[PDB]
Protein backbone atom coordinates (compact mmCIF):
# COMPACT_ATOMS: atom_id res chain seq x y z
CA UNK A 1 0.00 0.00 0.00
CA UNK A 2 1.49 3.29 -1.24
CA UNK A 3 0.37 5.81 1.37
CA UNK A 4 0.09 8.55 2.05
CA UNK A 5 -0.49 9.96 -1.46
CA UNK A 6 -2.29 12.91 -3.04
CA UNK A 7 -3.26 13.78 -6.66
CA UNK A 8 -4.60 17.06 -7.99
CA UNK A 9 -5.50 18.51 -11.37
CA UNK A 10 -3.31 20.78 -13.55
CA UNK A 11 0.13 22.43 -13.03
CA UNK A 12 -0.93 24.43 -10.00
CA UNK A 13 -1.82 21.09 -8.38
CA UNK A 14 1.92 20.63 -7.79
CA UNK A 15 1.75 23.62 -5.37
CA UNK A 16 -1.53 22.55 -3.88
CA UNK A 17 0.04 19.14 -3.27
CA UNK A 18 2.77 20.73 -1.11
CA UNK A 19 0.14 22.14 1.28
CA UNK A 20 -1.79 18.83 1.41
CA UNK A 21 1.51 17.03 2.16
CA UNK A 22 2.19 19.23 5.21
CA UNK A 23 -0.90 17.47 6.57
CA UNK A 24 -0.45 13.98 5.10
CA UNK A 25 3.24 13.60 6.03
CA UNK A 26 2.43 14.23 9.69
CA UNK A 27 -0.26 11.55 9.80
CA UNK A 28 -3.12 14.05 9.36
CA UNK A 29 -6.56 13.20 7.93
CA UNK A 30 -7.07 13.10 4.14
CA UNK A 31 -10.06 15.40 4.72
CA UNK A 32 -7.86 18.13 6.21
CA UNK A 33 -5.14 17.68 3.57
CA UNK A 34 -7.48 18.12 0.56
CA UNK A 35 -9.22 21.16 2.13
CA UNK A 36 -5.87 22.86 2.90
CA UNK A 37 -4.53 21.90 -0.50
CA UNK A 38 -7.29 23.49 -2.56
CA UNK A 39 -7.70 26.54 -0.28
CA UNK A 40 -4.21 27.58 -1.46
CA UNK A 41 -5.53 28.01 -5.02
CA UNK A 42 -8.78 29.62 -3.88
CA UNK A 43 -6.61 32.17 -1.98
CA UNK A 44 -4.28 33.01 -4.86
CA UNK A 45 -5.54 35.81 -7.13
CA UNK A 46 -3.24 34.68 -9.88
CA UNK A 47 -5.16 31.38 -10.13
CA UNK A 48 -7.97 32.65 -12.29
CA UNK A 49 -10.16 29.58 -12.35
CA UNK A 50 -10.55 29.07 -8.55
CA UNK A 51 -11.95 31.35 -5.82
CA UNK A 52 -10.32 34.77 -5.50
CA UNK A 53 -9.32 36.05 -8.92
CA UNK A 54 -11.78 33.75 -10.70
CA UNK A 55 -13.15 35.04 -13.98
CA UNK A 56 -16.82 36.11 -13.55
CA UNK A 57 -19.94 34.97 -15.29
CA UNK A 58 -21.02 37.09 -18.27
CA UNK A 59 -22.65 39.62 -15.98
CA UNK A 60 -19.49 40.33 -14.04
CA UNK A 61 -20.37 38.21 -11.08
CA UNK A 62 -17.86 35.80 -9.57
CA UNK A 63 -19.86 32.75 -8.51
CA UNK A 64 -18.09 29.72 -7.06
CA UNK A 65 -18.89 26.01 -6.89
CA UNK A 66 -17.26 23.42 -4.61
CA UNK A 67 -17.93 20.10 -2.92
CA UNK A 68 -16.07 17.88 -0.49
CA UNK A 69 -16.36 14.17 0.40
CA UNK A 70 -14.69 12.33 3.26
CA UNK A 71 -13.88 8.66 4.03
CA UNK A 72 -17.36 7.74 5.25
CA UNK A 73 -19.80 9.13 2.70
CA UNK A 74 -20.24 12.52 4.35
CA UNK A 75 -20.57 15.22 1.71
CA UNK A 76 -20.97 18.97 1.47
CA UNK A 77 -21.52 21.22 -1.51
CA UNK A 78 -22.07 24.87 -2.42
CA UNK A 79 -22.85 26.12 -5.92
CA UNK A 80 -23.14 29.60 -7.44
CA UNK A 81 -22.02 31.26 -4.23
CA UNK A 82 -20.73 34.85 -4.27
CA UNK A 83 -18.41 36.88 -2.02
CA UNK A 84 -16.86 33.98 -0.09
CA UNK A 85 -13.25 33.24 -0.89
CA UNK A 86 -13.07 29.66 0.36
CA UNK A 87 -16.15 27.78 -0.91
CA UNK A 88 -14.51 24.41 -0.16
CA UNK A 89 -14.61 25.28 3.53
CA UNK A 90 -18.26 26.42 3.34
CA UNK A 91 -18.98 23.09 1.69
CA UNK A 92 -17.26 21.38 4.60
CA UNK A 93 -19.48 23.31 7.02
CA UNK A 94 -22.61 22.34 5.01
CA UNK A 95 -21.41 18.76 5.51
CA UNK A 96 -20.67 19.05 9.21
CA UNK A 97 -23.13 21.65 10.45
CA UNK A 98 -26.40 21.07 8.59
CA UNK A 99 -28.82 18.22 7.81
CA UNK A 100 -28.29 19.08 4.12
CA UNK A 101 -25.51 18.36 1.60
CA UNK A 102 -26.06 21.12 -0.94
CA UNK A 103 -26.78 24.85 -0.64
CA UNK A 104 -26.81 27.22 -3.60
CA UNK A 105 -27.03 30.94 -4.37
CA UNK A 106 -28.08 33.45 -1.72
CA UNK A 107 -28.78 30.78 0.86
CA UNK A 108 -25.21 29.45 0.51
CA UNK A 109 -23.83 32.96 1.27
CA UNK A 110 -26.23 33.40 4.18
CA UNK A 111 -25.13 30.12 5.65
CA UNK A 112 -21.44 31.05 5.17
CA UNK A 113 -21.98 34.38 6.97
CA UNK A 114 -23.75 32.56 9.80
CA UNK A 115 -20.66 30.36 10.10
CA UNK A 116 -18.31 33.30 10.45
CA UNK A 117 -16.99 33.48 6.88
CA UNK A 118 -16.35 37.02 5.70
CA UNK A 119 -17.88 38.76 2.66
CA UNK A 120 -15.09 39.85 0.30
CA UNK A 121 -14.84 41.20 -3.24
CA UNK A 122 -13.57 38.29 -5.34
CA UNK A 123 -13.38 40.32 -8.53
CA UNK A 124 -9.78 41.33 -9.14
CA UNK A 125 -8.84 44.32 -11.23
CA UNK A 126 -7.31 41.90 -13.70
CA UNK A 127 -10.43 39.75 -13.97
CA UNK A 128 -12.66 42.80 -14.31
CA UNK A 129 -10.39 44.08 -17.07
CA UNK A 130 -10.54 40.83 -19.03
CA UNK A 131 -14.29 40.59 -18.49
CA UNK A 132 -14.75 43.98 -20.09
CA UNK A 133 -12.60 43.01 -23.10
CA UNK A 134 -14.75 39.89 -23.54
CA UNK A 135 -17.90 42.04 -23.52
CA UNK A 136 -16.41 43.94 -26.46
CA UNK A 137 -15.45 40.92 -28.53
CA UNK A 138 -18.57 38.91 -27.76
CA UNK A 139 -20.86 41.95 -27.91
CA UNK A 140 -22.94 40.60 -24.98
CA UNK B 1 -11.17 24.26 -11.17
CA UNK B 2 -8.88 22.23 -9.02
CA UNK B 3 -9.74 18.72 -7.92
CA UNK B 4 -7.76 16.90 -5.24
CA UNK B 5 -7.97 13.38 -3.89
CA UNK B 6 -5.82 11.73 -1.25
CA UNK B 7 -5.17 8.51 0.68
CA UNK B 8 -3.85 9.26 4.20
CA UNK B 9 -1.71 7.28 6.67
CA UNK B 10 -4.77 5.51 8.09
CA UNK B 11 -5.57 4.32 4.58
CA UNK B 12 -8.58 6.65 4.35
CA UNK B 13 -9.64 8.55 1.20
CA UNK B 14 -11.13 12.03 0.82
CA UNK B 15 -11.48 14.61 -1.91
CA UNK B 16 -12.16 18.24 -2.62
CA UNK B 17 -13.18 20.10 -5.75
CA UNK B 18 -13.51 23.89 -6.17
CA UNK B 19 -13.83 26.27 -9.13
CA UNK B 20 -14.96 29.70 -10.35
CA UNK B 21 -16.59 27.77 -13.21
CA UNK B 22 -16.66 28.38 -16.96
CA UNK B 23 -15.41 31.90 -17.73
CA UNK B 24 -18.29 34.21 -18.75
CA UNK B 25 -20.91 31.42 -18.27
CA UNK B 26 -24.58 32.45 -18.01
CA UNK B 27 -25.46 33.82 -14.61
CA UNK B 28 -26.47 30.95 -12.31
CA UNK B 29 -24.65 28.29 -14.36
CA UNK B 30 -23.39 25.37 -12.34
CA UNK B 31 -20.73 22.96 -13.60
CA UNK B 32 -19.67 19.47 -12.41
CA UNK B 33 -17.39 20.69 -9.58
CA UNK B 34 -19.99 20.85 -6.80
CA UNK B 35 -21.89 17.75 -7.94
CA UNK B 36 -21.14 14.50 -6.12
CA UNK B 37 -20.64 11.77 -8.69
CA UNK B 38 -19.89 14.28 -11.41
CA UNK B 39 -16.83 16.38 -10.48
CA UNK B 40 -15.96 14.24 -7.43
CA UNK B 41 -16.68 10.86 -5.86
CA UNK B 42 -15.09 9.00 -2.97
CA UNK B 43 -15.92 5.50 -1.65
CA UNK B 44 -13.55 4.35 1.06
CA UNK B 45 -13.79 0.68 0.17
CA UNK B 46 -12.93 1.29 -3.44
CA UNK B 47 -11.16 4.46 -4.48
CA UNK B 48 -11.73 8.08 -5.44
CA UNK B 49 -11.85 10.16 -8.58
CA UNK B 50 -12.15 13.81 -9.61
CA UNK B 51 -12.82 15.33 -13.03
CA UNK B 52 -11.89 18.51 -14.84
CA UNK B 53 -12.73 19.93 -18.26
CA UNK B 54 -16.12 20.83 -19.76
CA UNK B 55 -18.41 20.47 -16.73
CA UNK B 56 -21.54 19.89 -18.75
CA UNK B 57 -20.06 16.68 -20.18
CA UNK B 58 -18.97 15.36 -16.79
CA UNK B 59 -22.51 15.94 -15.38
CA UNK B 60 -24.02 14.30 -18.50
CA UNK B 61 -22.08 11.09 -17.90
CA UNK B 62 -21.89 11.25 -14.06
CA UNK B 63 -18.16 10.84 -14.68
CA UNK B 64 -16.48 10.20 -11.34
CA UNK B 65 -19.22 7.89 -10.12
CA UNK B 66 -18.54 5.92 -13.30
CA UNK B 67 -14.76 5.86 -12.70
CA UNK B 68 -15.18 4.59 -9.13
CA UNK B 69 -17.78 1.96 -10.07
CA UNK B 70 -15.34 0.68 -12.74
CA UNK B 71 -12.64 0.37 -10.11
CA UNK B 72 -15.25 -1.41 -7.97
CA UNK B 73 -15.81 -3.88 -10.86
CA UNK B 74 -12.10 -4.61 -11.06
CA UNK B 75 -10.44 -1.93 -13.18
CA UNK B 76 -7.19 -0.30 -12.09
CA UNK B 77 -7.41 3.50 -11.59
CA UNK B 78 -5.75 3.93 -14.99
CA UNK B 79 -8.14 1.56 -16.83
CA UNK B 80 -11.13 3.07 -15.04
CA UNK B 81 -10.22 6.59 -16.18
CA UNK B 82 -9.62 5.35 -19.73
CA UNK B 83 -12.95 3.54 -20.02
CA UNK B 84 -14.79 6.44 -18.49
CA UNK B 85 -13.26 8.80 -21.08
CA UNK B 86 -14.11 6.35 -23.85
CA UNK B 87 -17.77 6.55 -22.73
CA UNK B 88 -17.77 10.28 -23.08
CA UNK B 89 -16.26 9.78 -26.59
CA UNK B 90 -19.09 7.41 -27.63
CA UNK B 91 -21.72 9.78 -26.24
CA UNK B 92 -20.12 12.84 -27.85
CA UNK B 93 -20.44 10.97 -31.15
CA UNK B 94 -24.02 9.74 -30.54
CA UNK B 95 -24.93 13.39 -29.91
CA UNK B 96 -23.36 14.47 -33.24
CA UNK B 97 -20.72 16.59 -31.59
CA UNK B 98 -17.03 17.04 -32.42
CA UNK B 99 -14.56 15.66 -29.90
CA UNK B 100 -12.07 18.44 -30.66
CA UNK B 101 -14.47 20.88 -28.95
CA UNK B 102 -14.56 18.76 -25.82
CA UNK B 103 -12.00 18.23 -23.06
CA UNK B 104 -12.62 15.86 -20.16
CA UNK B 105 -10.10 14.23 -17.85
CA UNK B 106 -10.19 12.12 -14.70
CA UNK B 107 -7.51 11.29 -12.11
CA UNK B 108 -8.16 8.40 -9.74
CA UNK B 109 -6.81 6.66 -6.70
CA UNK B 110 -7.70 3.28 -5.16
CA UNK B 111 -7.26 1.93 -1.60
CA UNK B 112 -3.85 0.54 -2.43
CA UNK B 113 -2.59 3.99 -3.37
CA UNK B 114 -2.33 3.03 -7.04
CA UNK B 115 -3.37 5.97 -9.25
CA UNK B 116 -4.22 6.73 -12.83
CA UNK B 117 -5.53 9.36 -15.18
CA UNK B 118 -6.82 9.75 -18.72
CA UNK B 119 -8.30 12.49 -20.83
CA UNK B 120 -10.01 13.22 -24.16
CA UNK B 121 -7.28 15.49 -25.49
CA UNK B 122 -3.56 15.88 -25.04
CA UNK B 123 -2.52 18.83 -22.96
CA UNK B 124 -3.79 17.92 -19.51
CA UNK B 125 -1.50 17.08 -16.62
CA UNK B 126 -1.82 16.31 -12.93
CA UNK B 127 0.42 16.44 -9.87
CA UNK B 128 1.08 13.42 -7.70
CA UNK B 129 2.89 13.48 -4.35
CA UNK B 130 3.74 10.31 -2.42
CA UNK B 131 6.86 9.23 -0.55
CA UNK B 132 8.89 9.46 -3.82
CA UNK B 133 8.10 13.18 -3.77
CA UNK B 134 5.98 15.59 -5.79
CA UNK B 135 5.79 15.52 -9.62
CA UNK B 136 3.77 16.50 -12.68
CA UNK B 137 2.63 13.58 -14.84
CA UNK B 138 0.93 13.34 -18.21
CA UNK B 139 -1.88 10.87 -18.82
CA UNK B 140 -2.82 9.13 -22.01
CA UNK B 141 -5.54 10.69 -24.15
CA UNK B 142 -8.09 9.47 -26.68
CA UNK B 143 -7.98 12.07 -29.42
CA UNK B 144 -4.81 11.40 -31.37
CA UNK C 1 -41.02 -5.60 -25.48
CA UNK C 2 -43.78 -3.91 -23.44
CA UNK C 3 -44.20 -0.42 -24.95
CA UNK C 4 -45.29 2.28 -24.71
CA UNK C 5 -45.01 2.29 -20.89
CA UNK C 6 -44.68 4.97 -18.18
CA UNK C 7 -43.82 4.84 -14.46
CA UNK C 8 -44.09 7.62 -11.89
CA UNK C 9 -43.55 7.95 -8.14
CA UNK C 10 -46.22 7.99 -5.40
CA UNK C 11 -49.99 7.76 -5.50
CA UNK C 12 -50.51 10.96 -7.48
CA UNK C 13 -48.47 9.32 -10.24
CA UNK C 14 -51.56 7.34 -11.25
CA UNK C 15 -53.40 10.56 -12.27
CA UNK C 16 -50.12 11.95 -13.77
CA UNK C 17 -49.67 8.79 -15.86
CA UNK C 18 -53.04 9.39 -17.54
CA UNK C 19 -51.67 12.72 -18.91
CA UNK C 20 -48.43 11.12 -20.07
CA UNK C 21 -50.48 8.39 -21.76
CA UNK C 22 -52.38 10.91 -23.89
CA UNK C 23 -49.00 11.49 -25.54
CA UNK C 24 -47.65 7.91 -25.43
CA UNK C 25 -50.77 6.20 -26.76
CA UNK C 26 -50.80 8.38 -29.88
CA UNK C 27 -47.18 7.52 -30.65
CA UNK C 28 -45.68 10.72 -29.18
CA UNK C 29 -42.17 11.17 -27.77
CA UNK C 30 -41.24 9.91 -24.31
CA UNK C 31 -39.77 13.36 -23.68
CA UNK C 32 -43.09 15.07 -24.32
CA UNK C 33 -45.03 12.50 -22.32
CA UNK C 34 -42.92 12.87 -19.11
CA UNK C 35 -42.92 16.65 -19.30
CA UNK C 36 -46.73 16.82 -19.73
CA UNK C 37 -47.16 14.19 -17.03
CA UNK C 38 -45.29 16.04 -14.27
CA UNK C 39 -46.55 19.50 -15.29
CA UNK C 40 -50.01 18.28 -14.24
CA UNK C 41 -48.71 17.90 -10.66
CA UNK C 42 -46.73 21.15 -10.82
CA UNK C 43 -49.93 22.99 -11.83
CA UNK C 44 -51.97 21.45 -9.03
CA UNK C 45 -51.94 23.73 -5.96
CA UNK C 46 -53.26 20.83 -3.80
CA UNK C 47 -50.16 18.68 -4.44
CA UNK C 48 -47.89 20.44 -1.93
CA UNK C 49 -44.58 18.73 -2.68
CA UNK C 50 -44.40 19.86 -6.35
CA UNK C 51 -44.62 23.21 -8.12
CA UNK C 52 -47.45 25.59 -7.28
CA UNK C 53 -48.58 25.02 -3.72
CA UNK C 54 -45.21 23.60 -2.72
CA UNK C 55 -44.32 23.95 0.97
CA UNK C 56 -41.70 26.75 1.27
CA UNK C 57 -38.26 26.69 2.77
CA UNK C 58 -37.99 27.76 6.45
CA UNK C 59 -38.02 31.41 5.41
CA UNK C 60 -41.33 31.10 3.53
CA UNK C 61 -39.85 31.05 0.03
CA UNK C 62 -41.10 28.47 -2.40
CA UNK C 63 -38.02 27.28 -4.33
CA UNK C 64 -38.23 24.51 -6.96
CA UNK C 65 -35.84 21.89 -8.32
CA UNK C 66 -36.26 19.90 -11.52
CA UNK C 67 -34.35 18.11 -14.23
CA UNK C 68 -35.13 16.32 -17.46
CA UNK C 69 -33.18 13.85 -19.64
CA UNK C 70 -34.05 12.56 -23.10
CA UNK C 71 -33.13 9.51 -25.18
CA UNK C 72 -29.77 10.83 -26.31
CA UNK C 73 -27.96 12.19 -23.24
CA UNK C 74 -29.41 15.67 -23.53
CA UNK C 75 -30.10 17.06 -20.06
CA UNK C 76 -31.54 20.17 -18.45
CA UNK C 77 -31.85 21.22 -14.84
CA UNK C 78 -32.92 24.10 -12.61
CA UNK C 79 -32.50 24.23 -8.84
CA UNK C 80 -33.74 26.61 -6.18
CA UNK C 81 -35.82 28.60 -8.64
CA UNK C 82 -38.59 30.93 -7.49
CA UNK C 83 -41.80 32.25 -9.00
CA UNK C 84 -42.01 29.88 -11.98
CA UNK C 85 -44.80 27.31 -11.79
CA UNK C 86 -43.33 24.81 -14.29
CA UNK C 87 -39.63 24.23 -13.48
CA UNK C 88 -39.62 21.02 -15.56
CA UNK C 89 -40.21 23.12 -18.70
CA UNK C 90 -37.56 25.64 -17.74
CA UNK C 91 -35.20 22.64 -17.32
CA UNK C 92 -36.19 21.55 -20.81
CA UNK C 93 -35.38 25.02 -22.13
CA UNK C 94 -32.01 24.98 -20.37
CA UNK C 95 -31.35 21.74 -22.24
CA UNK C 96 -32.52 22.93 -25.65
CA UNK C 97 -31.74 26.64 -25.60
CA UNK C 98 -28.38 27.03 -23.86
CA UNK C 99 -24.88 25.50 -23.95
CA UNK C 100 -25.33 24.73 -20.25
CA UNK C 101 -27.12 21.90 -18.41
CA UNK C 102 -27.86 23.48 -15.01
CA UNK C 103 -28.94 26.96 -13.85
CA UNK C 104 -29.72 27.81 -10.22
CA UNK C 105 -31.17 30.66 -8.20
CA UNK C 106 -31.74 34.13 -9.64
CA UNK C 107 -30.00 33.11 -12.83
CA UNK C 108 -32.56 30.33 -13.38
CA UNK C 109 -35.51 32.79 -13.00
CA UNK C 110 -33.89 35.35 -15.35
CA UNK C 111 -33.48 32.64 -17.94
CA UNK C 112 -37.11 31.50 -17.46
CA UNK C 113 -38.38 35.09 -17.89
CA UNK C 114 -36.24 35.47 -21.01
CA UNK C 115 -37.90 32.33 -22.40
CA UNK C 116 -41.34 33.78 -21.86
CA UNK C 117 -42.24 32.01 -18.59
CA UNK C 118 -44.43 34.08 -16.29
CA UNK C 119 -43.44 35.13 -12.79
CA UNK C 120 -46.08 34.02 -10.28
CA UNK C 121 -46.75 33.69 -6.56
CA UNK C 122 -46.25 30.03 -5.83
CA UNK C 123 -47.04 30.37 -2.15
CA UNK C 124 -50.66 29.41 -1.47
CA UNK C 125 -52.78 30.48 1.48
CA UNK C 126 -52.72 26.91 2.71
CA UNK C 127 -48.94 26.54 2.46
CA UNK C 128 -48.39 29.93 4.09
CA UNK C 129 -50.73 28.93 6.93
CA UNK C 130 -48.93 25.64 7.52
CA UNK C 131 -45.55 27.32 7.29
CA UNK C 132 -46.50 29.78 10.02
CA UNK C 133 -47.75 26.95 12.25
CA UNK C 134 -44.39 25.21 11.77
CA UNK C 135 -42.63 28.39 12.80
CA UNK C 136 -44.58 28.20 16.06
CA UNK C 137 -43.67 24.61 16.91
CA UNK C 138 -40.09 24.77 15.63
CA UNK C 139 -39.56 28.23 17.05
CA UNK C 140 -37.24 29.15 14.09
CA UNK C 141 -36.69 32.88 13.48
CA UNK C 142 -36.79 33.74 9.72
CA UNK D 1 -41.24 15.34 -5.83
CA UNK D 2 -42.72 13.43 -8.72
CA UNK D 3 -40.33 11.44 -10.91
CA UNK D 4 -41.51 9.96 -14.21
CA UNK D 5 -39.82 7.71 -16.71
CA UNK D 6 -41.22 6.33 -19.94
CA UNK D 7 -40.42 4.16 -22.96
CA UNK D 8 -42.27 5.33 -26.07
CA UNK D 9 -43.55 3.65 -29.23
CA UNK D 10 -40.18 4.27 -30.94
CA UNK D 11 -38.54 2.36 -28.13
CA UNK D 12 -36.99 5.53 -26.69
CA UNK D 13 -36.59 6.40 -23.02
CA UNK D 14 -36.88 9.81 -21.25
CA UNK D 15 -37.57 11.04 -17.72
CA UNK D 16 -38.49 14.06 -15.68
CA UNK D 17 -38.18 14.90 -12.02
CA UNK D 18 -39.67 17.99 -10.29
CA UNK D 19 -40.17 19.02 -6.67
CA UNK D 20 -40.61 21.84 -4.19
CA UNK D 21 -38.15 19.95 -2.02
CA UNK D 22 -38.03 19.11 1.69
CA UNK D 23 -40.56 21.28 3.53
CA UNK D 24 -38.93 24.04 5.64
CA UNK D 25 -35.44 23.25 4.26
CA UNK D 26 -32.64 25.75 4.76
CA UNK D 27 -32.83 28.58 2.22
CA UNK D 28 -30.88 27.45 -0.88
CA UNK D 29 -31.08 23.75 -0.03
CA UNK D 30 -31.03 21.47 -3.03
CA UNK D 31 -31.99 17.79 -3.01
CA UNK D 32 -31.53 15.01 -5.61
CA UNK D 33 -34.41 15.94 -7.91
CA UNK D 34 -32.43 18.27 -10.21
CA UNK D 35 -29.19 16.25 -10.05
CA UNK D 36 -28.50 13.94 -13.03
CA UNK D 37 -27.32 10.58 -11.71
CA UNK D 38 -28.98 11.16 -8.34
CA UNK D 39 -32.70 11.88 -8.72
CA UNK D 40 -32.83 10.92 -12.39
CA UNK D 41 -30.79 9.05 -14.99
CA UNK D 42 -31.60 7.81 -18.50
CA UNK D 43 -29.39 5.77 -20.88
CA UNK D 44 -31.22 4.74 -24.08
CA UNK D 45 -29.08 1.66 -24.48
CA UNK D 46 -29.97 0.36 -21.02
CA UNK D 47 -32.85 1.85 -19.11
CA UNK D 48 -33.94 4.63 -16.83
CA UNK D 49 -34.45 5.20 -13.11
CA UNK D 50 -35.78 7.95 -10.88
CA UNK D 51 -35.55 8.23 -7.10
CA UNK D 52 -37.60 9.88 -4.37
CA UNK D 53 -37.46 10.31 -0.62
CA UNK D 54 -34.67 11.91 1.41
CA UNK D 55 -32.73 13.62 -1.34
CA UNK D 56 -29.54 13.94 0.69
CA UNK D 57 -29.19 10.16 0.71
CA UNK D 58 -29.81 9.81 -3.03
CA UNK D 59 -27.14 12.42 -3.76
CA UNK D 60 -24.74 10.69 -1.33
CA UNK D 61 -24.98 7.41 -3.23
CA UNK D 62 -25.55 8.80 -6.77
CA UNK D 63 -28.58 6.49 -6.76
CA UNK D 64 -30.15 6.42 -10.20
CA UNK D 65 -26.80 6.24 -11.95
CA UNK D 66 -26.15 3.18 -9.75
CA UNK D 67 -29.49 1.61 -10.61
CA UNK D 68 -28.93 2.01 -14.33
CA UNK D 69 -25.33 0.69 -14.25
CA UNK D 70 -26.65 -2.37 -12.37
CA UNK D 71 -29.15 -2.91 -15.16
CA UNK D 72 -26.16 -2.44 -17.53
CA UNK D 73 -24.42 -5.24 -15.62
CA UNK D 74 -27.33 -7.65 -15.99
CA UNK D 75 -29.84 -7.01 -13.27
CA UNK D 76 -33.51 -6.73 -14.02
CA UNK D 77 -35.00 -3.26 -13.14
CA UNK D 78 -36.34 -4.87 -9.99
CA UNK D 79 -33.02 -6.42 -8.89
CA UNK D 80 -31.20 -3.17 -9.65
CA UNK D 81 -33.48 -1.08 -7.49
CA UNK D 82 -33.15 -3.63 -4.70
CA UNK D 83 -29.36 -3.79 -4.83
CA UNK D 84 -29.20 -0.02 -4.94
CA UNK D 85 -31.45 0.31 -1.85
CA UNK D 86 -29.25 -2.23 -0.05
CA UNK D 87 -26.23 0.04 -0.70
CA UNK D 88 -27.93 3.00 0.90
CA UNK D 89 -28.71 0.61 3.82
CA UNK D 90 -25.08 -0.47 4.28
CA UNK D 91 -23.94 3.15 4.06
CA UNK D 92 -26.61 4.40 6.49
CA UNK D 93 -25.22 1.81 8.87
CA UNK D 94 -21.57 2.77 8.21
CA UNK D 95 -22.54 6.36 9.05
CA UNK D 96 -24.08 5.24 12.35
CA UNK D 97 -27.59 6.38 11.39
CA UNK D 98 -30.91 4.67 12.06
CA UNK D 99 -32.62 3.33 8.93
CA UNK D 100 -36.03 4.27 10.37
CA UNK D 101 -35.17 7.90 9.85
CA UNK D 102 -34.52 7.47 6.13
CA UNK D 103 -36.81 6.83 3.16
CA UNK D 104 -35.53 6.26 -0.35
CA UNK D 105 -37.29 4.69 -3.32
CA UNK D 106 -36.26 3.85 -6.89
CA UNK D 107 -38.40 2.88 -9.85
CA UNK D 108 -36.71 1.68 -13.02
CA UNK D 109 -37.46 0.68 -16.56
CA UNK D 110 -35.20 -1.07 -19.10
CA UNK D 111 -35.22 -1.03 -22.93
CA UNK D 112 -37.48 -4.04 -23.07
CA UNK D 113 -40.21 -2.25 -21.18
CA UNK D 114 -39.66 -4.46 -18.09
CA UNK D 115 -39.90 -2.38 -14.87
CA UNK D 116 -39.32 -2.60 -11.15
CA UNK D 117 -39.01 -0.79 -7.85
CA UNK D 118 -37.77 -1.06 -4.30
CA UNK D 119 -37.64 1.19 -1.26
CA UNK D 120 -36.14 1.35 2.22
CA UNK D 121 -39.43 1.49 4.05
CA UNK D 122 -43.01 0.39 3.49
CA UNK D 123 -45.47 3.08 2.43
CA UNK D 124 -44.22 4.01 -1.02
CA UNK D 125 -46.23 3.01 -4.12
CA UNK D 126 -45.64 3.89 -7.77
CA UNK D 127 -47.99 4.04 -10.75
CA UNK D 128 -47.44 2.11 -13.96
CA UNK D 129 -49.39 2.49 -17.20
CA UNK D 130 -48.80 0.27 -20.22
CA UNK D 131 -51.21 -1.19 -22.82
CA UNK D 132 -52.89 -3.32 -20.17
CA UNK D 133 -53.90 -0.17 -18.27
CA UNK D 134 -52.88 2.09 -15.37
CA UNK D 135 -52.13 0.66 -11.94
CA UNK D 136 -50.82 1.43 -8.49
CA UNK D 137 -48.19 -1.09 -7.40
CA UNK D 138 -46.33 -1.60 -4.14
CA UNK D 139 -42.67 -2.60 -4.22
CA UNK D 140 -40.70 -4.65 -1.75
CA UNK D 141 -38.81 -2.84 1.04
CA UNK D 142 -35.71 -3.48 3.10
CA UNK D 143 -36.75 -2.41 6.59
CA UNK D 144 -38.93 -5.25 7.73
C1 LIG E 1 -13.23 23.76 -19.57
C2 LIG E 1 -12.50 24.70 -18.62
O1 LIG E 1 -13.04 25.74 -18.23
N1 LIG E 1 -11.28 24.32 -18.26
C3 LIG E 1 -10.52 25.07 -17.26
C4 LIG E 1 -9.05 25.08 -17.68
O2 LIG E 1 -8.90 25.92 -18.82
C5 LIG E 1 -8.14 25.56 -16.54
O3 LIG E 1 -6.78 25.39 -16.92
C6 LIG E 1 -8.43 24.73 -15.29
C7 LIG E 1 -7.60 25.13 -14.10
O4 LIG E 1 -7.32 26.52 -14.10
O5 LIG E 1 -9.80 24.92 -14.91
C8 LIG E 1 -10.72 24.41 -15.88
N2 LIG E 1 -12.07 24.64 -15.43
C9 LIG E 1 -12.89 23.60 -15.28
O6 LIG E 1 -12.50 22.43 -15.12
C10 LIG E 1 -14.36 23.95 -15.35
C11 LIG E 1 -15.21 23.19 -14.33
N3 LIG E 1 -14.99 21.76 -14.45
C12 LIG E 1 -16.65 23.53 -14.62
O7 LIG E 1 -17.25 24.26 -13.83
O8 LIG E 1 -17.14 23.09 -15.68
C1 LIG F 1 -38.40 13.70 2.35
C2 LIG F 1 -39.64 14.23 1.64
O1 LIG F 1 -39.86 15.44 1.61
N1 LIG F 1 -40.43 13.33 1.06
C3 LIG F 1 -41.64 13.73 0.37
C4 LIG F 1 -42.76 12.75 0.72
O2 LIG F 1 -43.11 12.91 2.09
C5 LIG F 1 -44.00 12.97 -0.17
O3 LIG F 1 -44.95 11.94 0.08
C6 LIG F 1 -43.56 12.92 -1.65
C7 LIG F 1 -44.68 13.10 -2.67
O4 LIG F 1 -45.55 14.17 -2.32
O5 LIG F 1 -42.57 13.94 -1.90
C8 LIG F 1 -41.37 13.73 -1.14
N2 LIG F 1 -40.38 14.73 -1.46
C9 LIG F 1 -39.23 14.34 -1.98
O6 LIG F 1 -39.14 13.36 -2.73
C10 LIG F 1 -38.01 15.16 -1.61
C11 LIG F 1 -37.06 15.36 -2.79
N3 LIG F 1 -36.68 14.06 -3.34
C12 LIG F 1 -35.85 16.18 -2.34
O7 LIG F 1 -35.85 17.40 -2.58
O8 LIG F 1 -34.94 15.60 -1.72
Amino acid sequence: TNKPIVLSTWNFGLHANVEAWKVLSKGGKALDAVEKGVRLVEDDPTERSVGYGGRPDRDGRVTLDACIMDENYNIGSVACMEHIKNPISVARAVMEKTPHVMLVGDGALEFALSQGFKKENLLTAESEKEWKEWLKTSQY
Amino acid sequence: CIGMIALDAQGNLSGACTTSGMAYKMHGRVGDSPIIGAGLFVDNEIGAATATGHGEEVIRTVGTHLVVELMNQGRTPQQACKEAVERIVKIVNRRGKNLKDIQVGFIALNKKGEYGAYCIQDGFNFAVHDQKGNRLETPGFALK
